RNA sequence: UGGAUGGCGCUGGAGCGUCGGGCCCAUACCCGGCCGUCGCUGGCAGUCGGCAGAGCGAGAAAGAGAGUGGCGCGGACGCUACGCCGCGACGAGUAGGAGGGCCGCUGCGGUGAGCCUUGAAGCCUAGGGCGCGGGCCCGGGUGGAGCCGC
RNA sequence: GACCCGUCUUGAAACACGGACCAAGGAGUCUAACACGUGCGCGAGUCGGGGGCUACGAAAGCCGCCGUGGCGCAAUG
RNA sequence: UUCAAGAGGGCGUGAAACCGUUAAGAGGUAAACGGGUGGGGUCCGCGCAGUCCGCCCGGAGGAUUCAACCCGGCGGCGCGG
């Protein structure tokens, strides 16, 4: 007998992806095996990276790559992005790149041959450089989904900007009382 | 049927079943905290053969979380070494007179298992003065030592 | 799939994951949005303010063709014409200019956002903002209306 | 005088008996198969002291000695003879143990074949 | 009966709707229909145009 | 490739077979018989194949080269050996030895076949 | 009136028969399906064009 | 209604008060075996073989480090990576929540060169057994035309 | 060693209720909408659901000067 | 008569409750169960002189009999610096 209380005694993070895909796991049985044999952590991260899903490895955007390469002291430097890559056209000077990604659509996959740049994969990464070094590594916007302005403290509420859930915004769908200043009170 | 405040001090010597023992340097501050707990303690003042005989036979480690025993001296040495603690009977004369690096040697040995006493407890409710088995008894902890270990 | 639900795993519990002491019943809480200003008043007060009341001018037989008006920013407004224009528009001395329309593209109004590539163009729209006006007019090229 | 093992290890069990629905004697339509009971008067199910006992987990057995038989043999199970070329080389540890509407003219040239292969099958003079 | 947080909605269906119900079972046997009805017409009228 | 057919064909073969708790496999070159990567025999440029002579006594040996690999009409080689115990176990050492030839599949490559030496003598 | 159809898109209909071309090819993954190919000379089996006649 | 230190019965007590020694037992505590979950995000793609030579568990951050003038034809098991192996602590549980079910019924695309009047389904059984269990499998009888596994 | 099971109940062996006995049948299903997790494709764009053209097949395949249109890219009064 | 009345004019299959008779084993605290052995029956062992596989020495037997060369065919590696 002993008081010991078994409310968290079993961790929810995730093993393994619930992915049944080929192309995943055969990247996987190779860096479960760089992840418990290298002493690094860049195999550790992208590890870690290859198993969360699709709404927690959101698209990386071009021009937060321009803008986080353009940074003084990394030059020569390849990139290491565990999502996606989607072409901007709000950019017209683009320079040369050296990028690893898993998805790169047929826009800028075309926007940086042109420019000279380079794509790798997850296996060429491997043949390049094991241990992770001379590797720049990004993510995109976590919370930039629309889902996150709904969120928090619930509106009617002092100092809450929330948006509602409303079928139709308009000049009569919840604009009369709870905000207004003469039909009761506001918040 | 515990009070509150009484098992939060019972987890802060680490006392989580019955019949755990553990080792506790005096002061001040910590007399006053085994007050609070008189009638469920039973504590005293050990000689030295009774600190031998719980670390040759009931001492088990406790190495990443686990526990694992003692049957050599690299097993104390990985942990200790930063204390010129690279054996058994430096953590005895430790322990025995007390020297700087004693959280470090008490944080690492896992409670002990002692068994059911032999031959029978008085009365387990009431103060040792009074004819029970709780509360102070200064040197006669060595009989309850050799009676449980 | 019948086979991954909930009730085929409650073949065997009593009360079919509803309770024992007050029942699943048929309607405890009235049929839909009844109570909005007697019982479940903090639900509405609470994340629907304003369900209640009115507030405005109506307007009987309202269209919606008269205001029509989809916008553009100044960011992606070389995306209409396409890349080979720019160029040559780049790479030729002699001081030309390319003109660039958007009610063809289906758009009307301009707006300004964003930065502004230096090179002058030419604007054939049906209305303007004056930020959008003062970029154009500050790196050299026009703003034309048109009807 | 048989065919023997390759090892034999002393197969120890931890229950030998069955368990039984509770109430399943007064009635004749309450089956002899496990339904744990769900009430809130009950006895079984909050464990008095010498009711009928209830199956938990901790009856189970070693995975050593899993699914064998006494003679120490694991069973397969076998329709036609083109399944017996699996196991001519795992052959000291499983048993075969032919299927039940195979008729018997050909059961005659099953066990010949599986005589020479030196496989053990459980059931060879079944109809005769 | 509205729980934390949903949006307030109002379906259309406290009439009785089940009586006028119009299913389209019958789409891939009219397309036939007038896909007949429309070459067999093609077919009366010989070098004249077909689109009106 | 490989690594890619056996995600596909680790579950939902045809040559696969499921009772009792167990997993045998009736691959046609196949020897343990048993679902693992090594010992299938559809996927890799290189297996090794041993089989009851088609007459009475002998033992062939289907082998199985690279160079006609989409071809299956010559990519496998059969050859029959017909001799005593020593020298035959002596030349399915050479066979997968001395090339360099798929060393793994050794020990089992000799248990099988001296089970066929075992199996083909007249029973008392 | 149970919602008997379901409609999948373009582009995963076209990726399913680029995934099922692919497969007829490897002669693996037709002898485990069950044909019997033990003799076929090419996988890809390509004849003249007279046997329309 | 005929009845209660629990009963029979108990006065150098089997009664009252203070206290000694010795002894009995619970699923509690110790030690040992077994199952299972959690946990170390613990360990294995180095089965690298006559082109070889058999490696890192050791108290002390870092290469049995590379370049440098100083006779015989021989060697177990394994690894369905959704796998296998090792070390630790823990396990009560209504309403209620979740996960795994090689448990099960009726039907469809696939597949087993499946089985079947030399006897299928279904019943019966003091016959033989496996599984924690849901349940399944076999032998022996009746029965007479369609059935099952993945 | 051991009171008879289901059920409301703070409290069931109850002087609380339903139950003589066996076989078969028997109770969270179906649409529309919305919210959140999760798997898949394309990606600043996406979607042909309505319309056309060429036994299984009432299926499948196409059309881009058939992309009109829907949601999204820009809010506020 | 028919392969079959163990298919007999509401006739395929023939379930349980239930009753009849036979064989066995019992019986004064209503019967029934759980944990534990013991006795008695039915049955299986197709039990009733109890392992096998390697390798050497020894004893007796016999083949169409080895190592090596010689031609013929196939296959594999080739860093041919
Ligand atoms: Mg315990
Ligand atoms: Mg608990
Ligand atoms: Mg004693
Ligand atoms: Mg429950
Ligand atoms: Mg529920
Ligand atoms: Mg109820
Ligand atoms: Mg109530
Ligand atoms: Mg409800
Ligand atoms: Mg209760
Ligand atoms: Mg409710
Ligand atoms: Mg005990
Ligand atoms: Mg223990
Ligand atoms: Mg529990
Ligand atoms: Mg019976
Ligand atoms: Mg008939
Ligand atoms: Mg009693
Ligand atoms: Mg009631
Ligand atoms: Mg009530
Ligand atoms: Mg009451
Ligand atoms: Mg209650
Ligand atoms: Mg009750
Ligand atoms: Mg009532
Ligand atoms: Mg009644
Ligand atoms: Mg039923
Ligand atoms: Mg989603
Ligand atoms: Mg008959
Ligand atoms: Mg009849
Ligand atoms: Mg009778
Ligand atoms: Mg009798």
């Amino acid at each position: 007998g002993v008081d010991i209380r078994h409310n968290k005694d079993r961790k929810v993070r995730r093993k393994e992806p619930k992915s049944q895909d080929i192309y995943l796991r055969l990247l996987v049985k190779l860096y479960r095996f760089l992840a418990r044999r290298t002493n690094s952590t860049f195999n550790q991260v992208v590890l870690k990276r290859l198993f969360m899903s699709r709404t927690n490895r959101p698209p990386l955007s071009l021009s937060r790559m321009i803008r986080k390469m353009k940074l003084p002291g990394r030059e020569n430097k390849t990139a290491v992005v565990v999502g996606t890559v989607t072409d901007d056209v709000r950019v017209q000077e683009v320079p040369k790149l050296k990028v690893c990604a898993l998805r790169v659509t047929s826009r800028a996959r075309s926007r940086i041959l042109k420019a000279g740049g380079k794509i790798l994969t997850f296996d060429q990464l491997a043949l390049d450089s094991p241990k992770g070094r001379g590797t720049v590594l990004l993510s995109g916007p976590r919370k930039g989904r629309e889902v996150y302005r709904h969120f928090g403290k619930a509106p009617g509420t002092p100092h809450s900007h929330t948006k509602p859930y409303v079928r139709s915004k308009g000049r009569k769908f919840e604009r009369a009382r709870g905000r207004r200043a003469s039909r009761g009170y506001k918040n | 049927g515990v009070s509150p405040k009484v098992r939060k001090v019972l987890q802060l010597l680490r006392l989580r079943q019955i019949f755990n023992g553990t080792f506790v340097k005096l002061n001040k501050a910590s007399i006053n905290m085994l007050r609070i707990v008189e009638p469920y303690i039973a504590w005293g003042y050990p000689n030295l053969k009774s600190v031998n005989e719980l670390i040759y036979k009931r001492g088990y480690g406790k190495i990443n979380k686990k526990r694992i025993a003692l049957t050599d001296n690299t097993l104390i040495a990985r942990s200790l070494g930063k204390y010129n603690i690279i054996c058994m009977e430096d953590l005895i004369h430790e322990i025995y007179t007390v020297g700087k690096h004693f959280k470090e040697a008490n944080n690492f040995l896992w409670p002990f298992k002692l068994s059911s006493p032999r031959g029978g407890m008085k009365k387990k409710t009431t103060h040792f003065v009074e004819g029970g088995d709780a509360g102070n008894r200064e040197d006669q902890i060595n009989r309850l030592i050799r009676r449980m270990n | 799939p019948s086979r991954l639900r909930k009730t085929r795993k409650l073949r065997g519990h009593v009360s079919h994951g509803h309770g024992r002491i007050g029942k699943h019943r048929k309607h405890p809480g009235g049929r839909g949005n009844a109570g909005g200003m007697h019982h479940h008043r903090i639900n509405f007060d609470k994340y629907h303010p304003g369900y209640f009341g009115k507030v405005g001018m109506r307007h009987y037989h309202l269209k919606r063709n008269q205001s029509f008006c989809p916008t553009v920013n100044l960011d992606k407004l070389w995306t209409l014409v396409s890349e080979q224009t720019r160029v040559n528009a780049a790479k030729n001395k002699t001081g030309a200019a390319p003109i660039i329309d958007v009610v063809r593209s289906g758009y009307y109004k301009v707006l300004g956002k964003g930065k502004l590539p230096k090179q002058p163009v030419i604007v054939k729209a049906k209305f303007f903002s004056r930020r959008a006006e003062e970029k154009i007019k500050g790196v050299g090229g026009a703003c034309v209306l048109v009807a | 005088a048989a065919l023997r093992p390759l090892v034999k290890p002393k197969i120890v069990k931890k229950r030998t008996k069955k368990f039984i629905r509770h109430q399943s004697d007064r009635y004749v339509k309450i089956k002899r198969n496990w339904r744990k009971p769900r009430g809130i008067d009950n006895r079984v199910r909050r464990r008095f002291k010498g009711q009928i006992l209830m199956p938990n987990i901790g009856y189970g057995s070693n995975k050593k000695t899993k699914h064998m038989l006494p003679s120490g043999f694991r069973k397969f199970l076998v329709h036609n003879v083109k399944e017996l070329e699996v196991l001519l080389m795992c052959n000291k540890s499983y048993c075969a143990e032919i299927a039940h509407n195979v008729s018997s003219k050909n059961r005659k040239a099953i066990v010949e074949r599986a005589a020479q292969l030196a496989i053990r099958v459980t059931n060879p003079n079944a109809r005769l | 009966a509205p729980s934390r947080n949903g949006m307030i909605l109002k379906p259309h269906f406290h009439k009785d709707w089940q009586r006028r119900v119009a299913t389209w079972f019958n789409q891939p046997a009219r397309k036939i229909r007038r896909r007949k009805a429309r070459q067999a017409r093609a077919r009366r009228i010989a070098p004249r145009p077909a689109a009106g | 490739s490989a690594h890619l057919q056996w995600m596909v064909v680790r579950n939902c073969s045809s040559f696969l077979i499921k009772r009792n708790k167990q997993t045998y496999s009736t691959e046609p070159n196949n020897l343990k018989a048993r679902n693992s990567f090594r010992y299938n025999g559809l996927i890799h440029r290189k297996t090794v194949g041993v089989e009851p002579a088609a007459d009475g006594k002998g033992v062939v040996v289907v082998m199985k080269r690279r160079s006609g690999q989409r071809k299956p009409a010559t990519s496998y080689v059969r050859t029959t050996i017909n001799k005593n115990a020593r020298a035959t176990l002596s030349s399915i050492r050479h066979m997968i030895r001395k090339n360099k030839y798929h060393p793994d599949l050794r020990m089992a490559a000799i248990r099988r076949a001296s089970a066929i030496l075992r199996s083909q003598k007249p029973v008392m | 009136w149970r919602r008997w159809h379901r409609r999948v898109n373009t582009t995963q209909k076209r990726y399913a028969i680029c995934s099922a071309l692919a497969a007829s090819a490897l002669p693996a993954l037709v002898m485990s399906k069950g044909h019997r190919i033990e003799e076929v000379p090419e996988l890809p089996l390509v004849v003249e064009d007279k046997v329309e006649g």
